[PDB]
């Protein structure tokens, strides 16, 4: 019936759907270890009597990562054979992701995809999650993604990438990584959801007001991210919104469907004593430059079509009186070859928190949803990054030692310069 | 789900049948005819 | 996952009863009339 | 004899004719188990029209209903009076319309088409002949626009000569969900013109404005707007139903109103309205109640009345009252309104009687006018066509799914047409 | 279940408390040591948590039961002199099974039995009813934000009920 | 509906707000927390369960100020974000609060002002608070009225400045800082009104028979002069005001907007016992020179116009008698081109006491507020201050270090001199 099939490559990808995956099988009310104490289906598979598997797969070259997953507290409701582990890791190179020991994983991970996706009609999507800063993120995030296109090419591949910070990057050779798999990455998906590090760092620090995160407290924010997308999949609402309408009411052009994130609130069990979560001013909080997933400013950038979706109790009528109060706003200046830029999804369900994460409770959870011309600095700080690296070569010797000639380089600077200027050419 | 009374009965539109009927002294069918 | 048992935070609950257009306003004496009242209408010693 | 199959196309229409059913049930006497209550004999002699017998005792509608995903017609079924209708009369869709007039129409609509048509010719062949069709959907939905628009387009040349009596859900002007409007409000009304025969437009943010101000509610949900239009739709097929003093079925509707066999929108309102702390201070009687109807406040229509040059104006009663009460009112609008009824159309307006009322009212009404105001609804979804059109985007998918540059423009060129008689007939 | 025995809570003015005397209050265990470099930073921050928060206040909010990592007699009535909320006595057996309950000792491990963690000296537990871990808050953990983590006290949700 | 926003900067207006919002709370009923056991909704809104909040910000520099009534008894009672602090303090400088440092801090300043403006249509405007000086109250303030000017346009922007005392201001760099204060503050305020410290001193001896009191005891005096201002458009009333009736019963011309301000009575639980209190003999009390809460003598000066606000079992009709005397009475003399020239208002409810304060239980008290020609005396004398410092430049290299050049303080010594030939002309 419904179903979408989710895909984690690299160590981002992996203890993000970490998260992901704690936080559907918190909804649904199972136990962890598979058993309950008919709308699960979209996540999870019935095999037998009250045991449910997970529609995940997991996916990397270094086996540090899936082997904990496996020894973790998860081991019996994740089955242990969706879990894959590798020989060694691509090691922060597109092209060992991709070209040398990819070969592999790629044979055994897709025959996995089309045995996983032959036991019910109705497949729906992918949810691929991927960091392009990673070897094996992009080696293998990249490798798997043609390969889908071949055989479901008439489905969607929607995509997770965490961009990296203008200066959090954590790698050397990470702007190499960025500009060689976003080409390649870019006519093989069809919705693009970019995060940032540094862009959660600062909402950490500065609504949810702790000193002191780490990867896993940017992962209950994603995993939160996530679920509200998928909120009217599993669930019912008013106005449900499904994975084939994501792009529906964002992408114009097949070329532009690289796209912000945020959320709100994001707050502690201090910071709800004292404010309205109402609907008035929630859209307000998701919409300023100190709120959303990627550090990038909309102030000079305009914006184009974003699905504003909601999650508890809420009532579309507050609902039509926020969107007025955005449209009569003059900073944020949307653009004048789209009057309408909204879409209201709406779902009843209450929002979901984590008994632990400092992510106090609310019955309205919001996620925004963003496509904007914005983009066009966030790439191009991305494109100087690696002019500045390829003055005179350097760290070229890795790549072309392991086969990956000189000269698909060089078509991936002119490219993605064909994608930043696609953002100038929309704007006038 | 929030399925207390008041907000299930507020989806069922019950407010409205409420406030369309008329509340007071209203059905006047009298015979006029005589035999 | 049986750390569910907690009263809901932002507590908001949708206001559907009819809006308050009338308050209670504390009419007293001199929004009250009487004396020339009676002195119109002598009520009588 | 007098027959009328309900469809409802998509999530708008599974949900607005719910409470239509919801509302007729109760008129007509009848609980969710299917079965006859109600003690009145008036609705027992005419149940067929919107019913039929299940060799039981038990009446389940004529209502066929279309939608391509499971979840709100499970919803449905799960809520009261949803158990009504027979499991026959649904269809399951499985790919799921996405919004997308080329989605819903053209390329996996076909294969359920053939599907539903069959069983919609089965319910209207059961009777001798049947006096219409009522269609219940919106504009801004695919499942509801394209599957809506299309089951018109093939009855069309099925039933070539009974009427298409649609409810149109159009694009709220100021809020808008489902960011691609124009492409589904412009490439439907294109061929709603030619292949429909009555068309009642209601919008969503004017359903918002008359129960926020002249209903006066605060924040009811969606589910109480449903009541409020599916009443006034109730009355207007009262004659089909029950008797009256002055007969006008859905027919005798059609001849009293559209003046040229083009034009066919017309303008759907409901009396009385009034709150809680306004019911028992306020009159009920056709002097007040005539006057009540001829306002914005009243217009389930986001366009302004006073603005339009009315064409013609009609108005069936519901209850026990006097019909020169009726008339020498209904005449008081036409003399005092004097610059707001069309000159060469003398006696522009019509009236008729249901003896009975709904359940609740004295002296109700549905007030069908055909007032030309609607250019202004009309040249601002152009307006936001022609932005949507000078430009190449939110288009590659429908050049990519099956179409080309000509009918689009044969729509905008359409509509640009529907503007264009209206200010010259004005 | 019982969690505590009729002559185990101990508060000041040297009374004893029953257990449904905690009903409907904010119930905490304060694992702490009298001459520990730790509790002579945090002990002020929560005696000003303790003041505020309750006595601005419609009905009592927050008791903190103290349950001490002591070594002498003296040296715990020296520590309980400069607190006033509640306690539990040093020398009853309700000392050691908290301890090992809540995982909380001070890395005499391997000489009394062979599991691993001991997440130490200071914390303080918030507990809920059926002697369960409520929430943690985070002096000396992995986020280690000592001196300040009383602010995220989740006071509505955690009730002795 | 009815809504304003008390904004304080400096650390004046911190503990002068601390004594503003604990005589609201104590006055509508409500906790220290917040729970009571809109009719609130102009000062406080509801949030939460049976839960309110203040809907004011503090603005401070530094941090001692701030953080300790965030770790005091009132800590749930503010939403902990609207007690903005800064890292250092300005330190008695204009120059570095409106130059240099001011813009690390007003960025999220502003950013919570529109959280609150937001959260209601309606506002009559905002409560500006105070002292001109020192550098935070002068600096930050000033820099906070161009900004709330441009953002919001036609709202009431209602200041309390803490005016210094003429002959002596505990400070040194006073002249300095308040000449070129009040420069922006002509253009950028609305109903603006003096309040003198040492003319809080001297009433206390007189009339409370209290020699050594502290700061807060005189914010106790000010805080019923804010609630009795503002408790007509809380309350019902026979005759209300609103705070756009302030603008219009007080000012004259748009440059002449400073005012003074009466309290009367001001008595213990000595003269309660012995005094009667009757509106013809409080309002005696309230406009003699005495009683002045500025050290602004009438005697030499000619009333414009004035406003009284009056609280408790008041009739009109003493009110008519008790102006009907004070038009009779021939010292208190008013200009040739006002004949009329009163405001009254009429509130219902007692003034509340706070309990171990040093006021008494009284039934009826009087707010009078006067626009006067005499007010000029207050920046005549400062005008002559001013001048034997920048005779050869004292403290000049301070305030030129970090952001102006020599000739502002001559340029606010053009527009001050044109107060002066100003406030000249209309008492002719
Ligand atoms: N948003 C987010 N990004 C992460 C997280 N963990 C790692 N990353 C990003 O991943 C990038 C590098 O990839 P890694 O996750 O370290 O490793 P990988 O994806 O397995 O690829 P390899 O480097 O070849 O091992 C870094 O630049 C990080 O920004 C995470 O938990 N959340
Ligand atoms: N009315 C009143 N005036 C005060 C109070 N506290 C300080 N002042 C006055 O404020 C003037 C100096 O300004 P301060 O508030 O002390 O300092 P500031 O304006 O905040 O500037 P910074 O110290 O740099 O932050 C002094 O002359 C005092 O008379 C108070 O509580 N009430
Ligand atoms: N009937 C109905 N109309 C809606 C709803 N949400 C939005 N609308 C209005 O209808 C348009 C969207 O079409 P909708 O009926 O929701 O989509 P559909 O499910 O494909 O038919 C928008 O312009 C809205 O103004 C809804 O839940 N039901
Ligand atoms: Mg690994
Ligand atoms: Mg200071």
């Amino acid at each position: 019936m419904r179903e979408v099939i989710s895909i984690h490559v690299g160590q981002a990808g992996i203890q993000i759907g970490n998260a992901c995956w704690e936080l559907f099988c918190l909804e649904h009310g199972i136990q962890p270890d598979g058993q309950m104490p008919d709308a699960f289906n979209t996540f999870f598979s019935e095999t037998g009597a009250g045991k449910h598997v997970p529609r995940c797969v997991f996916l990397d070259l270094e086996p540090t990562v899936v082997d904990e997953v496996r020894t973790g507290t998860y081991r019996h409701l994740f089955h242990p054979e969706q879990l894959i582990s590798g020989k060694e890791d691509a090691a922060n190179n597109f092209a060992r992701g991709h070209y040398t020991i990819g070969k592999e994983i790629v044979d055994l991970s897709l025959d996995r995809i089309r045995k996983l996706a032959d036991n019910c009609t109705g497949l729906q999507g992918f949810l691929m999650f991927n960091a392009v800063g990673g070897g094996t993120g992009s080696g293998l995030g990249c490798l798997l993604l043609e390969r889908l296109s071949v055989d479901y090419g008439k489905k969607s591949k929607l995509n997770f990438c965490s961009w990296p910070s203008p200066q959090v990057s954590t790698a050397v050779v990470e702007p190499y990584n960025s500009v060689l798999s976003t080409h390649s990455l870019l006519e093989h998906t069809d919705v693009a959801v970019m995060l940032d590090n540094e862009a959660i760092y600062d909402i950490c620090r500065r609504n949810l007001d702790i000193e002191r995160p780490t990867y896993t407290n940017l992962n209950r924010l994603i995993a939160q991210v996530i679920s509200s997308l998928t909120a009217s999949l599993r669930f019912d609402g008013a106005l449900n919104v499904d994975v084939t309408e994501f792009q529906t009411n964002l992408v114009p052009y097949p070329r532009i469907h690289f796209m912000l994130s945020s959320y709100a609130p994001i707050i502690s069990a201090e910071k709800a004593y004292h404010e309205q979560l109402s609907v008035a001013e929630i859209t307000n909080s998701a919409f300023e430059p100190a709120s959303m997933m990627a550090k990038c400013d909309p102030r000079h950038g305009k914006y184009m079509a974003c699905c504003l979706m909601y999650r508890g109790d809420v009532v579309p009528k507050d609902v039509n009186a926020a969107v007025a109060t955005i449209k009569t706003k003059r900073t944020i200046q949307f653009v004048d070859w789209c009057p309408t830029g909204f879409k209201c999804g709406i779902n009843y369900q209450p929002p979901t928190v984590v008994p632990g994460g400092d992510l106090a409770k609310v019955m309205r959870a919001v996620c925004m949803i963003s496509n904007s011309t914005a983009i066009a600095e966030v790439f191009s700080r991305m494109d100087h990054k690696f002019d500045l690296m390829y003055a005179k070569r350097a760290f070229v010797h890795w790549y072309v030692g392991e086969g990956m000639e000189e000269g698909e380089f060089s078509e991936a600077r002119e490219d993605l310069a064909a994608l930043e200027k696609d953002y100038e050419e929309v704007g006038i | 789900f929030a399925q207390d009374a008041t907000r299930q009965r507020a989806l069922q539109g019950h407010r409205t049948a409420d406030l369309l009927k008329t509340p007071f002294d209203y059905d006047l069918f009298h015979r006029t005819r005589l035999p | 996952p049986s750390a569910g048992a907690s009263i809901q935070a932002a507590g908001k609950e949708i206001d559907w009863s009819e809006k308050k257009l009338f308050r209670k306003a504390v009419v007293s004496t001199v929004f009250a009339s009487d004396q020339v009242a009676e002195r119109l209408r002598q009520d009588l010693p | 004899m007098r027959e009328i199959v309900h469809v409802q196309g998509g999530q708008c229409g599974n949900q607005i004719g719910a409470k239509f059913w919801e509302v007729i049930s109760d008129e007509h006497g009848i609980d969710p188990t299917g079965t006859y209550c109600g003690d009145s004999d008036l609705q027992l002699e005419r149940i067929n029209v919107f019913y039929n017998e299940a060799t039981g005792g038990r009446f389940v509608p004529r209502a066929i209903l279309m939608d391509l995903e499971p979840g709100t017609m499970d919803s449905v079924r799960a809520g009261p009076f949803g158990q009504l209708f027979r499991p026959d009369n649904f269809v399951f869709g499985q790919t799921g319309a996405g919004n997308n007039w080329a989605k819903g129409h053209y390329t996996e609509g076909a294969e359920l088409i053939d599907s539903v048509l069959d069983v919609v010719r089965k319910e209207a062949e059961g009777c001798d002949c049947l006096q219409g069709f009522q269609i219940t959907h919106s504009l801004g939905g695919g499942t509801g626009s394209g599957m809506g628009t299309l089951l018109i387009s093939k009855v069309r040349e099925e039933y070539p000569d009974r009427i298409m009596e649609t409810f149109s859900v159009f694009p709220s002007p100021k809020v808008s969900d489902t960011v691609v409007e124009p492409y589904n409000a412009t490439l439907s009304v294109h061929q709603l013109v030619e292949n429909a025969d009555e068309v009642q437009v209601i919008d969503n943010e004017a359903l918002y404005d008359i129960c926020f101000r002249t209903l006066k509610l605060t924040t009811p949900t969606y589910g109480d707007l449903n009541h409020l239009v599916s009443a006034a739709m109730s009355g207007v097929t009262c004659c089909l139903r029950f008797p009256g003093q002055l007969n006008s079925d859905l027919r005798k509707l059609a001849v009293n109103l559209i003046p040229f066999p083009r034009l066919h929108f017309f303008l759907i309102g409901f009396a009385p309205l009034t709150s809680r702390g306004s019911q028992q201070y306020r009159a009920l009687s056709v002097p007040e109640l005539t006057q009540q109807m001829f306002d914005a406040k009243n217009m389930m229509c986001a366009s302004d009345p006073r603005h339009g040059r009315y064409l013609t104006a009609s108005a069936m009663f519901r209850g026990r009252m006097s019909t020169k009460e009726v008339d020498e009112q209904m005449l008081n609008v036409q003399n005092k309104n004097s610059s707001y009824f069309v000159e060469w159309i003398p006696n522009n307006m019509k009236s008729s009687v249901c003896d009975i009322p709904p359940k609740g009212l004295k002296m109700s009404v549905t007030f069908v006018g055909n007032s030309t105001a609607i250019q202004e609804m009309f040249k601002r979804v152009s307006d936001q066509f022609t932005a949507m059109f000078r430009r190449k985007a939110f288009l590659h998918w429908y050049t990519g799914e099956g179409m080309d540059e000509m009918e689009f423009t044969e729509a905008e060129s359409n509509m640009n047409d529907l503007v264009s008689e209206y200010q010259q007939y004005q | 279940l019982i969690l505590f025995p009729e002559g185990s809570l101990k508060n000041s003015n040297n009374t004893v408390i029953p257990q449904s005397h905690l009903k409907g209050k904010s119930v905490a265990l304060y694992f702490a040591d009298g001459a520990d470099p730790k509790c002579a930073s945090l002990l002020p921050f929560l005696l000003n948590y303790y003041r505020t928060m309750n006595e601005g206040g419609a009905n009592q909010k927050i008791e903190i039961i103290f349950v001490s990592l002591d070594r002498d007699r003296e040296a715990f009535e020296s520590h309980r002199a400069h607190m006033p909320w509640l306690s539990i006595d040093l020398e009853n057996p309700l000392t050691e099974i908290l301890k090992r309950h809540f995982r909380v000792m001070k890395e005499y491990e391997v000489p009394t039995y062979g599991y691993g963690s001991r997440t130490g000296v200071p914390s303080v537990i918030v507990i809920g009813s059926d002697g369960r871990e409520a929430q943690f808050l985070p002096i000396c953990s992995g986020l280690e934000e000592g001196d300040r983590a009383l602010l995220r006290w989740d006071w509505r949700n955690t009730k002795f009920a």
